[PDB]
């Protein structure tokens, strides 16, 4: 047997991985092999791998056998292109060993996580394994460390996608809280730190898989996962319209793409969504979509915290970030839930220069026990934090609302901000007619007439905006122009701050 | 227009250009029936309608060099889109 045979019979076997009847299996349930998802995701004949006869060394524990002899150790590295554009990627392969990890696994990808930090392109993951492989021991610990160093080391300097594409087990359900997006596949894909056999085993309660740590759980009531797709190929598809969106490394401005929309136009349409009664509410989403080039908006986690709109959009070809109120859900206010999504994005954006803009219609904070309990505190300070400490072009818009200390949340223009811009129908105040002349007027006669003229002088947009607080009242139809104007100067800002070791977010 | 043809024919032009998007409209009805072979001769009586579509409205049905024009427009734009997204300002 010549070298050239047996590194042919390698390359054969490393191209089947566990073999054709688990491939045959996969299938069965509806799932892609790693790297039929690969060539999906990247530009046809882009990508290069690397490594894929490395093995691994443990002889423990019959891990000797031939039998056991996987190229490439159950995960598959490379590079490649996305539209002309350097991107990582790894995936990992779940018919081999069950997609375990292994020290050498682990290696693999340390591998590129240490050369796509080096030269400054994203990395994404494709998630699949059912945790530690015991074989092994303590090596696989080690493992989960070193990705867990490199995953915080990129955080800040290259984005990090983390696509869930099966169940995930043990410790490497926690790649995904280090990355910067999760995404995952309704039905197939898992996250979870222990099965519901363990929590049958440990407490008196009962569970399923898809209940325990299912797409729909983690996309709908905890917060964790930021969208699910229906299925392995439209999961692709909207992976690589996502990555267009973003620059390739944090000393990269946001990307800039060629545009056919003209950015001088009006939108008519906006003159008349927000309503005159304050009682009505309105979809924000529809303002949304008519001042973003040619319609396009990507939602992000659109069936948690529904009270508050983040997401991405163009504006005359530039990326820019969108946050948002939505006053049809829970009229709009601020809780737990909506700040630590809100304060999240804000931040990847503020790290990565993408501008924000910021749709304000506030009435106050979620009351209630269920949320002075929760901290409510605690966490609303997260977004204002994330906000006051942006250092890119922030421009505000107010449609109607904002009342209280959440004018000041939402981006107002004393927390650095560059432009701030009242509609018509705006109103700031520390609190409604109602609230704020009962309290003024406490125990006076003649309250709804003295209500009458603190109407007519406060309850529009004017006290504010007469000390500085708004740059201009804009006829609604001109919002996308004078954003546009305003991008296109913002964006060779560039600020001082002092020196600090590092931030000290309120948690 | 000047002859019955020419105000059939830019009829036909105003609808296909004509946006209205956020409701749904009765467009499909007036653009097929204005093409009707019925209607272009004048064979038309009160009860047209419910002659020509006596199980509902279907939509207008396309013949074979209608369906390759519409899978050669629609295959040309997919990639027209395709090719606009490899545009990027050099980094
Ligand atoms: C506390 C911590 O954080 S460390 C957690 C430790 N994690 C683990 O060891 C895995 C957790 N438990 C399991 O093994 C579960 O079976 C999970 C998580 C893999 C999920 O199971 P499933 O998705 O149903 O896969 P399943 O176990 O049925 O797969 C069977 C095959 O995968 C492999 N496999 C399954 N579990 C493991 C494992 N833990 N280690 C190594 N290989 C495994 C087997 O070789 C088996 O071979 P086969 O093809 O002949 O069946
Ligand atoms: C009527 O009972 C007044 C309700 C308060 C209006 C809303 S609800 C939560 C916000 N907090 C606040 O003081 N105003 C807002």
């Amino acid at each position: 047997t010549s070298v050239n045979e047996r590194i042919e019979n390698k390359r054969r076997t490393a191209l089947l991985g566990g073999g054709q009847r688990r491939i045959d299996a996969q299938h069965k349930r509806g799932k892609l092999t790693a790297r039929e998802r690969i060539s999906l995701l990247l530009d046809p004949g882009s990508f290069v791998e690397s490594d894929m006869f490395v093995e691994h060394r443990c002889a423990d524990f019959g891990m000797a056998a031939d039998k056991n002899k996987f190229p490439g150790d159950s995960v598959v590295t490379g590079r490649g292109r996305i539209n002309g554009r350097l991107v990582y990627v790894f995936s990992q392969d779940f018919t081999v060993f069950g997609g375990s990890l292994s020290g050498a696994h682990a290696q693999k990808i340390c591998k590129i996580m240490d050369q796509a930090i080096t030269v400054g392109a994203p990395v994404i993951g494709l998630n699949d394994s059912g945790g530690a492989r015991i074989q092994e021991g303590v090596e696989s610990l080690a493992g989960y460390a070193d990705i867990f160093l490199r995953n915080v080391t990129a955080s800040g300097v290259i984005p990090q996608i983390s696509l869930i594409m099966g169940p995930c087990a043990g410790g490497a359900v926690y790649s995904p809280a280090l990355t910067d997006f999760t995404f995952m596949v309704k039905d197939t894909s898992y996250l979870f730190i222990t099965g519901p056999d363990v929590v049958k085993s440990v407490t008196n309660e009962d569970v399923t898989q898809e209940e325990l740590g299912g797409a729909k759980t983690h996309t709908t009531m905890s917060g964790v996962a930021h969208r699910a797709f229906e299925n392995d190929v439209d999961a692709l598809c909207n992976l690589r319209d996502f990555f267009n969106y973003l620059p390739l490394s944090s000393q990269d401005p946001a990307p800039v793409r060629e545009c056919h929309d003209p950015s001088d136009r009006l939108v008519p349409e906006l003159d008349t969504i927000v309503p005159l009664e304050s009682t009505k509410a309105y979809n924000m989403v529809d303002i949304i979509h008519s001042v973003v080039d040619e319609r396009e908006f990507f939602e992000i986690m659109p069936n948690y915290a529904k009270n508050i709109i983040v997401g991405f959009a163009r504006m005359n070809g530039r990326t820019v970030g969108i946050v948002g109120n939505q006053p049809k859900v829970a009229s709009g206010c601020l809780d737990i839930n909506s700040s630590v999504k809100g304060a999240r994005f804000v931040r990847f954006c503020d790290a990565f220069n993408i501008p924000l803009i910021t749709f304000v219609d506030v009435p106050g904070f979620l009351p209630g026990t269920a949320q002075e309990y929760g901290g409510i505190i605690r966490h609303g300070a997260k977004l204002l934090y994330a906000f006051a400490e942006a250092t890119v072009p922030k421009v505000t818009v107010i449609t109607r609302k904002a009342y209280g200390g959440a004018y000041d949340v939402m981006s107002s223009k004393h927390l650095c901000g560059d432009t701030n811009y009242a509609w018509p129908t705006a109103e700031i105040a520390v609190m409604g007619a109602k609230g704020a002349v009962e309290i003024i007027f406490k125990g006076h006669e003649n309250v709804e007439a003295a209500q009458a003229e603190y109407i007519e002088k406060f309850a529009n947009p004017f006290p504010a905006a007469v000390r500085g607080f708004v740059d201009d009242i804009i006829q609604p139809s001109s919002t996308r122009a004078r954003i546009c104007c305003d991008l296109d100067v913002l964006a060779s800002k560039k600020v001082q701050r002092p020196w600090r070791k590092h931030a000290n977010i309120p948690l | 227009g000047s002859d019955r043809t020419e105000a059939l024919k830019r009829m036909a032009d105003a609808l296909d250009n004509y946006v209205i998007r956020g409701v749904t409209h009765n467009i499909a009805l007036l653009r097929e029936v204005i093409i009707n072979s019925r209607f272009v001769k004048g064979d038309i009586s009160t009860k047209f309608l419910s002659d020509v579509y006596p199980d509902g409205f279907k939509g207008h049905m396309l013949t074979k060099s209608e369906k390759n024009q519409l899978l050669a427009i629609a295959s040309s734009l997919f990639v027209a889109f395709q090719l606009r997204a490899q545009h990027f300002q050099e980094n």
